[PDB]
């Protein structure tokens, strides 16, 4: 099962609560789960839904926790690996009512999915990225130590997505090492991609 | 399978593996090695020279030595953690396949140091901070530009606080009005009354 | 002990009730779950000095206290958490004060004065090389 | 695959056949000693006078030889590919066999040193935990508030850092669930193929 | 629970039928709770037209006494038996004892939620995320071929200056060690429920 | 450079400390409030002994004498 | 035999000196074994230990009281007139030591009890302002003052202030008010 070898306790709890729940309330809750996955703050809207449904907060918490887990584990699977027929079968082993299964399936496979995939791909980053890169190229004509220098250098400034920024000067012997290193890594990324496509894809 | 010295859990696979490395020593030098590790747990340092000198009996390589000291440290600490007696420890090490003579030796050393071990393990238990000391000065104020005559006491406190053993204490220094000082002392006495009801 | 047995039994049944509820994502937590799972904000203890009416007040001090210029004591702080902290520390000081030698006191103040009198009564590179060699 | 010796790197190594293999064995000894401990230029002027060559001749030959061993160990080049790389140099079988042994004797230790150069990410060291129940505060006198106090120890650049943190019970059950799913991934058929095929 | 002589005299004046009738007692008592719990600092909270005959120095003194006792009773988790004992000591009659308990019971939960919101605490972990990578090469070392885990904890507290995420890396052995520690901690919560 | 916005002082006795039951020495404590560039205002405080005050006060009387005859 | 039995006054003066350096000046690393071996190498360590403790406890009491000669000699005399008490000659050595050290010890206790900043130095100059970039002609003088401050055992800060002839006199009168406050307090007993 896409839920792993042993059913998470929050999913088992939620699946027995669904028998008592009006489909109108289920579909209202499901929107909050999906929009929370896209990063939207929903806390006040959930509270209003609670008193509207007369759900105590102990049951809201169990329902919301169980729905989040089910969608998280399904949406992390590529379309090669979970497909509508096997998803629908596996959810029926949880004894989820068939009408609610259709609503869940529409979230995992319908037109909501591409925006969810975009948000899920953002979470692979762990180190910061280059946000900006600026330079100037200078030639030194004279200096305190030399009447004539005539030596080039590159002044560089990086801004990272961390919000950190660095300004530093690069000797041309050091720029050659940087340029070499970057082209080398690009060759070795391309070689690794060809290993993967010819051995891991089959 | 579950074991008391493991905390009512099945034995870790690295422990069950390295219990078979203990059987490779003589029972007479397995007992001597326990004494060296147990001294370190009691804070009395460790003698790597002696550990290496005796384990040459079995021709251990340094990976054997590392794994042997690690498993003895685990067994002794975890029995003491859960207050397991040497009678239980001997029986349940034998279930894991340690020879009965090696089991014996190992537990007659635990039996001797079980009580001082638990006192040390309580001292080592997680702390966020420790109050290392207190200093104070009381001043009397006579006059000011801001008030022609004052005539009020004032208190200065310096608190030494230690974040980790083997580190210099951080001083927290502050000044207080005599009203602020009175309320602080009275509040600490109420806290202490509650503390004394617990232990 | 019976009193500590009652405490530990109360502790254990609280942990059950907390383990029995799943973790909920922070963007979905209603205010009850915000408290249990730590996403609510606590507010620091901050106390402000109050003005209180005095029944023994007479003359011009009473004429102030009898008027809208002296606000009702808890309403003198805008925020309820600071309002609570202010009343608590105000009442704490009153207990310290009311729960607490004239020759000994006069003697000490005279001892301090002599020390003040006795204390006062003492009144009674190529750049630097170029500078050094050619511009110094 | 094979080593691409630069023309200057070849020209430095051309000193090796100019002297007896017993001296090249000494160059091998001092070469790996420098990798192990650090370089000491004071020996180069000694060997220079002993061999009737310049100190730069000794330095270039020895530092060239260290680089041969370092690049071979970096690549983990096979014995067959090593020979096909070295036979671009003209010298005789005795020196070719000496160099091959000097590589295979030391590649595993050199690779341990070369692993220290990688980009220095922060990493896990240890974790401590304590189960606390809060029973009273200055503002409210009877409570039960259970929390797990956590102390997380980390390495970066060889410097230890520590962070003191808190969880409630239900969050701690979430933390274990997620990081158990992390460990489960290495057992999935996808990651098994990577380990099996990307080697 | 101790109460200063200032607070006790304020209650002794609320106990009078002369100084306060049963109507004024109710209105001042309600104003006491309101001024504690309302977020509006209603400076006119005492301006009820039925309170206007009371001496404004006495009125504002008994109002602060009531509010101070309410906070002290709340903090010490006072039961009705404790409340009724202290009121009868102050010579309250059976009608006003009932009135005070009725207002206190209505507000008890709001007061206890307020008193419990005051404090500072450690940074609270709220979530975790992980990445699995296979390590291929370094500019100094080929054929590394070892997995690493990249772990981030999300902390959510502002009681002291802090940064919201803690990031660190684990080998297979380091992550297996870490998980064992958290399950050891979790096994101790289970034991504590057996108390 | 910096400019004084305000000057305040207090006179006190240090009476007792945990290490020394009878300190009983007087001090003068001064608070200086200074304005930085762009008018940022900050405070600095320091204690003086009574001999130190007498010197501090004595030297400002020298400044006032030279500043007239400059 | 014990160090308390010995009447080596210079060794005892050395012991008191080391005890004062450890206790009040706070010098680290002073320890019983060092003092025994240099001062009294013939005394067994176990016999030296109670004498060290006795001298330390007595000396701590003396410094906290800041004893005058009547107090010092009465207290030491009571220590002489007891079982295992010090000798009168040892007390005389202690008294001679305490006479000089009393000044130094007292000031050290002041520094230990202070954790606000203190005045470390005052320096000043007076300049004639003459011209600036824009003001082609200036003549009014100015005083520049550097104030050195620091906490005990910490690096000094320097604060630099600039004053015109008017602000110099405003500060000067403020200091005269401090002096006249003091003069009143010490005259009030008249």
């Amino acid at each position: 099962s896409f839920l792993g070898a042993q059913l998470p306790p929050e999913v088992a709890a939620m699946a027995r609560l669904l028998g008592d729940l009006d489909r109108s309330t289920f579909r209202k809750l499901l929107k909050f789960v999906v929009s929370s996955l896209q990063g939207e703050d929903c806390r006040e809207a959930v509270q209003r839904l609670g008193v509207s449904a007369n759900l105590p907060e102990e049951q809201l918490g169990a329902l919301l926790a169980g729905m989040h887990t089910l969608l998280q584990q399904a949406l992390r699977l590529p379309p090669t690996s979970l497909k509508p027929d096997t998803f629908r079968d596996q959810l029926q082993e949880l004894c989820i009512p068939q009408d609610l299964v259709g609503d869940l399936a529409s979230v995992v496979f319908g037109s909501q999915r591409p925006l969810l995939d975009s948000v899920a791909q953002q979470q692979g980053a762990w180190l910061p990225h280059v946000a900006d890169f600026r330079w100037r190229v200078d030639v030194a004509i004279s200096t305190s130590a030399l009447a004539r220098s005539l030596q080039p250098s590159v002044l560089m400034q990086l801004k990272l997505s961390d919000g950190s920024a660095y300004r530093f000067e690069v000797p041309t012997a050091k720029f050659q090492e940087l340029r070499y290193s970057v082209a080398l890594v690009l060759k070795e990324m391309a070689d690794l991609e060809k290993r993967c496509e010819r051995r891991l894809q089959d | 399978m579950r074991f008391r010295f493991c905390g009512d859990l099945d034995c870790p696979d690295w422990v069950l593996a390295e219990i078979s490395t203990l059987a490779k020593m003589s029972s007479v030098k397995l007992r001597l090695l326990c004494s060296q590790v147990l001294k370190e747990l009691l804070g009395q340092g460790i003698d790597y020279e002696k550990i290496l000198k005796l384990t040459a009996d079995a021709k251990f390589e340094s990976g054997d030595v590392k794994a042997t000291v690690a498993v003895l440290s685990f067994i002794l600490s975890s029995a003491a953690k859960h207050s397991v007696d040497g009678e239980s420890l001997s029986s349940e090490l034998q279930q894991l396949g340690l020879p009965k003579e090696h089991a014996a030796s190992l537990c007659r050393c635990y039996e001797e140091k079980q009580s001082p071990l638990q006192k040390h393990l309580r001292v080592c238990s997680l702390r966020m901070n420790r109050l290392a000391g207190v200093g104070w000065r009381v001043d009397y104020t006579l006059s000011s530009s801001l008030l022609q005559s004052v005539e009020e006491p004032m208190v200065h406190l310096r608190l030494e606080v230690a974040a980790a053993p083997g580190t210099p204490a951080q001083p927290v220094a502050m000044s207080l009005s005599a009203d602020k000082f009175q309320v602080l002392l009275a509040e600490l006495k109420q806290a202490q009354t509650l503390m004394s009801s617990l232990g | 002990a019976g009193d500590s047995a009652i405490l530990l039994r109360a502790i254990g049944s609280q942990i059950r009730d907390q383990l029995a509820l799943p973790w909920v994502p922070p963007h979905l937590r209603t205010p009850k779950l915000q408290h249990l799972q730590g996403s609510a904000l606590q507010k620091p203890f901050h106390a402000s000095r109050l003005v209180v009416p005095e029944l023994s007040s007479r003359g011009e001090p009473r004429e102030f206290q009898a008027s809208p210029l002296l606000l009702p004591v808890p309403t003198q702080v805008p925020q309820p958490v600071g309002r609570v902290a202010s009343l608590l520390e105000h009442h704490a000081l009153q207990l310290c004060q009311q729960t607490g030698t004239r020759a000994q006191r006069q003697r000490l103040q005279k001892q301090l004065t002599e020390h003040l009198r006795q204390s006062w009564g003492l009144l009674g590179s190529r750049f630097t090389h170029s500078e050094k060699f050619t511009f110094h | 695959m094979l080593l691409e010796l630069s023309e200057e790197h070849k020209e430095h190594l051309a000193f090796l056949p100019q002297v007896d293999s017993a001296v090249v064995a000494e160059f091998g000894r001092i070469a790996v000693e420098f990798l192990r401990r650090g370089a000491n230029p004071k020996i180069y002027e000694g060997a220079a006078r002993k061999l009737n060559v310049s100190s730069d001749t000794v330095q270039h030959g020895v530092e060239g030889l260290t680089y041969l061993l370092t690049e071979s160990s970096k690549l983990m080049i096979s014995e067959l590919d090593f020979q096909d790389s070295v036979f671009v140099l003209g010298f005789s079988e005795e020196l070719n066999k000496l160099l091959l042994q000097l590589y295979l004797d030391n590649r595993k230790e050199i690779r341990t040193i070369l692993s220290e150069l990688a980009p220095s990410l922060p990493s896990y060291h240890n974790l401590e935990w304590r189960l606390d129940v809060q029973l009273a505060s200055r503002s409210l006198r009877q409570q039960i508030k259970p929390a797990v106090t956590i102390k997380l120890h980390l390495n970066q650049n060889g410097d230890h850092n520590t962070k003191v943190l808190q969880t409630d019970p239900a969050t701690l059950l979430h933390l274990v669930q997620q990081l158990e799913q992390a460990l489960e991934e290495m057992k999935t058929n996808h990651c098994r193929r990577v380990v099996r095929n990307i080697k | 629970m101790e109460l200063s002589e200032s607070v006790q005299k304020g209650f002794q004046m609320l106990a009078d039928p002369r100084s306060f009738d049963s109507n004024a007692f109710t209105l001042l008592l309600r104003a006491a709770f309101q001024s504690l719990l309302d977020a509006q600092a209603d400076e006119a909270v005492l301006d009820h037209p039925d309170l206007k005959h009371i001496d404004p120095v006495v009125l504002k003194h008994c109002h602060a006494a009531a509010a101070t006792y309410i906070l002290e009773a709340g903090k010490h988790r006072a039961d009705k038996s404790t409340l009724s004992t202290y009121l009868e000591d102050c010579k309250f009659d059976r009608e006003r004892i009932e009135l005070f308990c009725t207002e206190y019971q209505n507000n008890k939960n709001s007061l206890e939620i307020l008193l419990g919101s005051i404090g500072r605490s450690l940074p609270h972990i709220t979530d975790v995320s992980w990445r699995l990578e296979y390590q291929i090469k370094t500019n100094q070392l080929h054929r590394m071929y070892r997995p690493a885990y990249l772990v981030t904890l999300s902390v959510q507290n502002t009681d002291s200056p802090s940064y919201p995420e803690i990031s660190f890396s684990c080998s297979m052995e380091q992550l297996q060690d870490l998980v064992g520690k958290l399950k050891d901690a979790s096994k101790s919560l289970e034991r504590a429920t057996q108390l | 450079t910096n400019q004084l916005v305000d000057f305040q002082w207090k006179l006190g006795m240090a009476v007792s400390s945990d290490t020394c039951r009878s300190l009983k020495y007087p001090y003068v404590a001064v608070m200086l409030k200074v304005a930085d560039h762009s008018g940022q205002v900050k405070t600095k405080c320091f204690e003086m002994t009574i001999p130190q005050f007498q010197n501090f006060y004595r030297q400002f009387k020298e400044i006032a004498a030279v500043i007239e005859t400059v | 035999m014990a160090a308390g039995e010995l009447e080596g006054g210079k060794p005892l003066s050395g012991l008191l000196n080391a005890l004062a350096q450890d206790t009040f000046h706070g010098y680290p690393g002073i320890t019983e074994e060092l003092l025994r071996s240099q001062l009294y190498p013939e005394v067994p360590p176990e016999e030296f230990r109670p004498f060290l403790a006795k001298m330390r406890g007595i000396l701590k009491s003396i410094a906290s009281a800041d004893m005058d000669f009547n107090q010092l000699e009465a207290f030491l005399t009571a220590q002489t007139k007891k079982q295992g008490g010090i000798t009168s000659d040892q007390a005389a050595v202690i008294s001679k030591f305490w006479k000089s050290h009393k000044t130094k010890i007292r000031e050290s206790l002041m520094n230990q009890s202070r954790w606000n900043s203190g005045l470390r130095g005052l320096s000043w100059r007076v300049d004639g302002k003459s011209q600036s970039r824009h003001s082609a002609q200036i003549h009014t003088p100015v005083a520049i003052i550097e104030l050195e401050l620091g906490k005990y055992g910490q690096e000094s800060e320097f604060l630099c202030l600039e004053f015109d002839e008017v602000k110099v006199n405003q500060i000067l009168k403020t200091l005269s008010e401090v002096e006249e406050s003091i003069s009143t307090l010490i005259s009030q007993p008249n």
